[PDB]
């Protein structure tokens, strides 16, 4: 069949640009005057919905800022103006040979200014010292880009064992990312150290954000 | 040999319908007749292949270290280097000669592998085993009085044979090379293989072109009739319709009956000519070829046998 | 398919050999017919429900397309005195599809409505109304007596006797020219060798059932003339591609798949033609979409087998056909018996590598034979034996040893 | 309103046979022909394969030739899919599809999307415990709760603030595995005047084993 390629995998467009994002093809897809592209927005979580069919055209319900062009081999999709709420994945489909393919998929991010994070570290709840085990758990909230590094030392010493790293795609609204991290120990180790540091190394700040409690 | 054509009149006559498939069964024995006649001709289709082509069941191969005797025998046997076996005569051969309605064309039961796997072991005893592997088993002839057979025939005596044996291997050698500069560029000598081809070719294109035709109806279409009349107004129409393309199957069926008694009448000649000439020496005159015989090379060819006359004159 | 070879050869035994039998049958499933969304009704009730209308030297002539019209309360629902239909069946008037319709609306005594027929010689169906042997469409008539009668006469409505020479169909005569059979001028009035040939209607409620009027209106009806318009409240449902079903495309029929177009077409075509002069390629009615029409329901049965005292083991041979898309028998269709040859797919046999001598013919060199708990095998047919013989100059062979054989040739007579 | 019903989440061993159903309704199950989607997180879309439901006849991937087994039923309307096998890589997200044919074909319906995890595990349902802070250095004028999702299996588990009585400023984390085991955090901002007024709780909804755990901060 004809196998799609999609380029780049990631693309960072501000607010107020034109976004061009190509699905190109192995074969020809032009066929009967129309030829045979759809594309697809699928959002995390949500099933994919119809857009753009027969590449000329729009469906009903699919607002005007969605569009595409091209013609042969190579077609183009051009979305402007570009909001907070279109971050999503985009997919290509031909129907043309049978057996038919999918495509890769390209991610849509929204480029803005950058933010300082805000870094608060939880205590463990008294119900889990009650079963035997401890976790000491630290939130970091609204930062913008994605790369962070979280920095674990307990009582001066650096210790990056069991620590779990949860990060998500981008907030519709606040168009920010987030990411926790989560220390289990035993109350054994939970009594005999005191100090628990959770620092956040950001491009934004040259010194780390250094929020602690003492037991 | 000719082309195997099997026609059904389900697909042909009908345009897949419930009410023309009704009045199909009370003609009765009409398409029982023609799908019998156009068995009986692909059954000896295949008759032809086995009389002519085949003359012996045993094969014969040629010697890797070969002493021709001042010949170039390299142009009538096969190359083994190729995948299929073909001589350098028969590729100059094979390039000169060149469906939806429930037509369809049988394909033969001997492959042209097979035919030149034929005619390599008749040309191996011909060259090597000389005229007596025909009957009984087979001799085995030295060159130099192999020759002198087919002259003590004719009336020539060995001592014309042995002092011009430089002369002979001069014109025998230029003579088989006439025949492959004459078909590389005459076309029109294998013109009568290639008039099989186009006997069949209108044969095929009658039974396309009657289809458009009205025949007398309202309507070509059997959905245009059916659909456009009264049920009672449909049965006059129809009935006239089928009855034209009955008509136009016994045309068809009845021309390839009495091309079958052409080909298998000029079968018989050409397996007369491939026992007679080939296996022995005739002393038969415009025959095997104009003048006293020697021998006789076979090659195959689409749909028939070239034939290579070596005589004297 | 033992049962198969005894129907088609229609006898108790089936000797040694391979038999022919039957074609494919693909039965269709779904049913697509595509028609355009008109919203407009087609008003041919100004028409039929008018009370005055026009005479047979002129007609009131009316246009009516780009509709959809209800023939059920016409045809089905009738208060009409007559309907009639020539060349269209009259009960699938609300299936079948035309361009236009021309509507003529006359007044025809009850004596002269025997010649409206095609072909007729008369009054009125030689110098006025003309109906030639390739009109198509339908007679509607209906009793105005009881309506449009009077008991001193009718003088609204005039009819032409005479004419010079035979009026051409379709055709109407306004003409006031008073015709002059003889060499006398008759200066617009009747005289001499001077007839008047434009009379007045015989209508009175106290004649009998010949001098009664009846309005006729009589259709005509044009087909493939052009991509049709009125048509009819048949169905509309979406398409079904890649699929043997049956289709019905503006009123044109036929059986197939719908497949992708690769070729360049006229904007304007409604269909096309390939070398068999059948439909491949079609346009949408509804918008303008073109899909091809590759037609379904090909190759043949053919059954190999022994005889019947021998074993009950038939192959059954595929021509044609191949066999990784796929008779109601499905059991052979399972597999693992599958070759593929140039002919078709060999079912129900097992291929060898060995090579031996063969009795039932196949083709293409693959041959079958009954060979051994036992079962047809298939293989590639010997050419005897290899024999690979030495030659050199000095060395003959010479027979010492000699036999006399006796064979046998039949010749018919 | 033609919408097309799936289950959440199914849980098969590899070397078993799992079944999926897609429930149409709103238009005649006949009349159109099914398609089967595959999503894996990171790759993109595969394609299972198209059935016509009439005539029960499958059209299918090269490479996914004899691990799927496409069946319908007529009177339910409502399509099958049934895999035979699953390894590791066959974990996805599954999507069954309506195709509106007319020219060109589109994906005109969508369903709800199943997620079929394959392991061995068993179903272990899942231990919430609050997340505090204890104090506060009264530099910000809003107050930070959390909550602590761990031991539960299979994912995704519906966890909701005070039974979805706050549907902003909160956020929903993705589960990292850990010995068969799934652990996830989720955080809340809320003003000073509200926490004292309202007490924030954990609401965590296993959908899997049936059990409502319910943890006051």
């Amino acid at each position: 069949d004809i196998v799609l390629t999609q380029s780049p995998a990631s693309l960072a467009v501000s607010l107020g640009q034109r976004a061009t994002i190509s699905c190109r093809a192995s074969k020809s897809v032009s066929a009967s005057v129309y030829s045979y592209m759809h594309w697809y927005q699928q959002k995390p979580g949500q099933p994919p919905k119809l857009l753009i069919y027969l590449a000329s055209s729009l469906e009903s319900g699919v607002p005007a800022r969605f569009s595409g062009s091209g013609s042969g081999t190579d077609f183009t999709l051009n979305i402007h103006p570009v909001e907070e709420e279109d971050a999503a994945t985009y997919y290509c489909h031909h129907s043309r040979e049978l057996p038919p393919a999918f495509g890769g998929g390209t991610k849509l991010e929204i480029k803005r200014a950058d933010a300082a994070p805000t870094v608060s570290i939880f205590p463990p709840s008294s119900e889990q010292l009650t079963s035997g085990g401890a976790s000491v758990v630290c939130f970091l909230n609204n930062f913008y880009p994605k790369d962070i590094n979280v920095k674990w030392k307990i009582d001066g010493s650096e210790r990056q064992n069991g620590v779990l790293n949860s990060w998500t795609d981008q907030d519709s609204k606040d168009s920010t990312y987030s990411m926790s991290s989560t220390l289990t120990l035993t109350k054994d180790e939970y009594e005999r150290h005191n100090s628990y540091t959770c620092e956040a190394t950001h491009k934004t700040s040259t010194s780390p954000i250094v929020k602690s409690f003492n037991r | 040999s000719m082309t195997k054509t099997s026609v059904d009149c389900t697909m042909y006559i009908c345009g897949d319908s419930t009410e023309c498939s009704n009045l199909l069964l009370q003609y009765g024995s009409f398409c029982t007749q023609l799908k019998r006649a156009l068995t009986g001709i692909a059954v000896e289709q295949d008759k032809n292949t086995q009389e002519v082509f085949a003359q012996v069941k045993q094969i014969y191969k040629t010697p890797p270290i070969k002493y021709f005797g001042g010949f170039n025998f390299s142009q009538i046997l096969p190359d083994p280097s190729k995948p299929s076996k073909r001589s350098f005569i028969e590729d100059l051969l094979f390039n000169k000669v060149t469906k939806f309605k429930g037509l369809t064309v049988l394909p033969p039961l001997l492959t042209d592998e097979m035919i030149a796997q034929y005619t390599s072991a008749l040309l191996a005893g011909t060259i090597t085993s000389g005229w007596t592997f025909g009957a009984g088993a087979a001799l085995q002839i030295p060159f130099a009085m192999q020759m002198a057979y087919r002259f003590n025939g004719i009336g020539v005596t060995q001592n014309v044979l042995y002092e011009n044996q430089k002369l002979i291997a001069n014109q025998f050698n230029s003579a088989i090379g006439k025949i492959q500069d004459s078909l590389s560029s005459t076309a029109s000598a294998l013109g009568k293989l290639q008039d099989v081809v186009n006997h069949n070719a209108q044969a095929l294109n009658t039974l396309v072109k009657q289809l458009s035709s009205k025949f007398g109806a309202i309507s070509s279409v059997l959905n245009d009739i059916f659909s456009r009349l009264d049920p009672p107004e449909a049965e006059v129409q129809i009935d006239r319709l089928i009855t034209g393309r009955l008509q136009s199957l016994q045309t068809y069926v009845t021309q390839q009956l009495i091309r079958a008694a052409e080909i298998r009448a000029s079968a018989n000649l050409a397996a007369t000519k491939m026992s007679e000439c080939v296996l022995g020496q005739s002393k038969r005159v415009d025959f095997c070829g104009k003048g006293y015989h020697l021998m006789s090379f076979p090659q195959s060819a689409p749909h028939g046998v070239v034939f290579l006359h070596v005589t004297y004159v | 398919p033992l049962s198969e070879t005894k129907c088609t050869l229609k006898s108790f035994t089936v000797e040694k050999g391979i038999y022919q039998t039957s074609n494919f049958r693909v039965q269709p499933t779904e049913s697509i017919v595509r028609f355009p969304n008109i919203t407009n009704l087609c008003p041919f009730d100004e028409v039929f429900n008018a009370t005055r209308f026009a005479s047979v030297y002129a007609w009131n002539r009316k246009r009516i397309s780009n509709c959809v019209a209800d023939y059920s309360v016409l045809y089905n629902l009738a208060p009409f005195f007559t309907f009639k239909c020539y060349g269209v069946s009259p009960t699938k008037l609300n299936d079948l599809c035309f361009t236009n319709v021309y509507a003529d609306s006359f007044v025809i005594r009850g004596d002269e409505v025997r010649q409206i027929a095609p072909g007729q010689t008369g009054n009125i169906a030689d110098y006025n109304y003309k109906l030639p042997d390739d009109f198509t469409g339908c007679v509607i008539a209906w009793n105005s007596n009881k309506l449009d009668s009077k008991v001193s006469g009718n003088y609204n409505y005039l009819y032409r006797l005479f004419r010079k020479s035979n009026l051409k169909p379709f055709e109407r005569d306004i003409s006031t020219e008073i015709y002059q059979a003889g060499n006398k001028p008759c200066n617009g009035v009747a005289g001499f060798n001077c007839y008047f040939p434009l009379r007045s209607y015989s209508f009175r409620p106290t004649y009998g059932v010949g001098h009664q009027p009846y309005r006729v209106v009589v259709l005509s009806f044009e087909l493939l003339h052009a991509p049709a318009t009125v048509c009819g409240p048949k169905k509309s449902t979406n398409l079904v591609k890649n699929k043997c079903v049956n289709f019905n495309f503006n009123g044109l029929k036929g059986t197939g798949v719908l497949t992708e177009s690769n070729k360049k077409f006229l904007p304007f075509q409604q269909f096309g033609r390939d070398i068999a002069d059948t439909t491949d390629a079609v346009r949408d009615p509804q918008t303008l979409e073109i899909l091809d029409i590759t037609p379904c329901s090909f190759g043949g049965v053919s059954v190999i087998t022994p005889g019947t005292n021998t074993s009950n083991q038939v192959a059954v041979l595929y021509q044609g056909v191949n066999c990784t898309e796929v008779p109601t028998w499905r059991v052979y269709s399972t597999g693992s018996n599958v070759f593929q040859t140039r002919a078709g797919c060999l079912i129900g046999a097992e291929y060898v590598n060995n090579s031996y001598e063969c009795d039932i013919p196949i083709g293409a060199g693959i041959c079958a034979s009954y060979q051994t708990s036992q079962s047809i095998i298939a293989y590639t047919m010997s050419l005897g034996a290899e024999n690979s013989v030495a030659y050199s100059n000095n060395s003959i062979a010479i027979p010492t040893n000699f036999t006399i054989s006796v064979t046998t040739e039949i010749l018919p007579v | 309103q033609v919408q097309l019903q799936q289950p959440g989440a199914e849980l098969v061993r590899p070397g078993a046979s799992v079944k999926l159903s897609c429930k149409a309704s709103g238009y005649s199950f006949t009349r159109f022909w099914m398609n089967w989607v595959k999503q894996r997180p990171g790759q993109g879309l595969e394609w299972i394969g198209m059935i016509h439901p009439s005539d029960s006849e499958t059209r299918l991937n090269q490479k996914f030739k004899d691990k799927a087994t496409l069946t319908v039923d007529k009177s339910s309307t409502t399509a099958y899919m049934q895999l035979s096998s699953p390894t590791s890589e066959d974990s996805a997200v599954y999507y069954c599809a309506r195709k509106d044919y007319d020219y060109d074909a589109w994906f005109a319906y969508w369903g709800q999307g199943t997620l079929v995890t394959v392991s061995a595990a068993k179903t272990t349902p899942p231990s919430v415990y609050p997340l505090a802070p204890g104090s506060a250095a009264q530099t910000n004028s809003m107050v930070t709760l959390g909550c602590l999702v761990k031991g539960y299996f299979p994912e995704p588990v519906t966890v909701t603030w005070n039974s979805g009585s706050l549907s902003s400023g909160v956020h929903t984390f993705p589960a990292v595995l850990q010995s068969d085991l799934y652990t996830l955090s989720s955080s809340v901002t809320v003003p000073s005047s509200t926490w004292p007024s309202e007490t924030v709780t954990c609401n965590v909804a296993h959908p899997a084993s049936s059990t409502k755990v319910d943890k006051k901060i």
